[PDB]
């Protein structure tokens, strides 16, 4: 119900987390970009 | 029961060339769009760092709604804070500061005023780099004052390291500097 605040410290740690190594499924094909 | 961690706002991140032989819808590209912790990281991981990027060219994330563009009904009486970059910053400084940037804003890290906050931008120009916040409201001279010292703050800005808030009408001065 409340604002959904984040520090630093909590959304690096979020990295380590394997789903993040998946790649969006619909990530678009860009040159220079998603290459 | 969530898994994922949601974000208090959906955000969606653009690509922009600067293609003057091109429509800007045309240079216009929406990579993806996210509302979790992870998901952002996962689009994070899998991109091109800002610093690699071509010059002419530009990262944007703003809140699912809002166009890109100034001209928006949320740009356009607004402002932005302005990071100056030399282009020698780009391999050092231009990658840090931008997902500080950006983990200001999924973070929601300006407390209550962050709803004054539309997204952010990072400019990659052979000239030099440039990095802002835009915010809905160039009046809002508590909000924005408040954006401008976290961000600040965040970014690790020694004291005498200024910098400045333009409106957009005015881009088209400093309003403020923190």
């Amino acid at each position: 119900m409340t604002r959904i605040i984040y520090d630093r410290k909590f959304l690096m740690e979020c990295r380590n987390s394997p789903v993040t190594k998946t790649p969006p499924r619909d990530l678009p094909t860009i040159p220079g970009v998603t290459s | 029961p969530h898994m994922k961690h949601p974000l208090q706002n959906r955000w969606a991140l653009w690509f922009f060339k600067n293609d003057k032989s091109k429509t800007w819808q045309a240079n216009l590209r929406l990579i993806s769009k996210f509302d979790t912790v992870e998901d952002f990281w996962a689009l994070y991981n899998h991109i091109q760092l800002s610093s690699n990027l071509m010059p002419g060219c530009d990262y944007s994330l703003f809140k699912d709604g809002i166009e890109p563009m100034w001209e928006d009904e949320k740009n356009k009486r607004g402002g932005r804070w302005l990071i100056t970059l030399n282009k020698q910053q780009r391999r050092s400084d231009l990658d840090r500061f931008w997902l500080e940037t950006l983990l200001c804003l999924i973070g929601e890290s300006f407390d209550d005023y962050s709803d004054d906050v539309c997204g952010a931008v990072v400019n990659v120009r052979a000239k030099g780099d440039k990095i802002a916040i835009w915010t809905t409201e160039c009046e809002n001279r508590e909000a924005v004052t408040h954006i401008g010292r976290v961000y600040k703050e965040r970014l690790g800005l020694p004291p005498k390291i200024v910098i400045g808030y333009q409106s957009h009408a005015d881009t088209a001065k400093n309003r403020f500097v923190v």
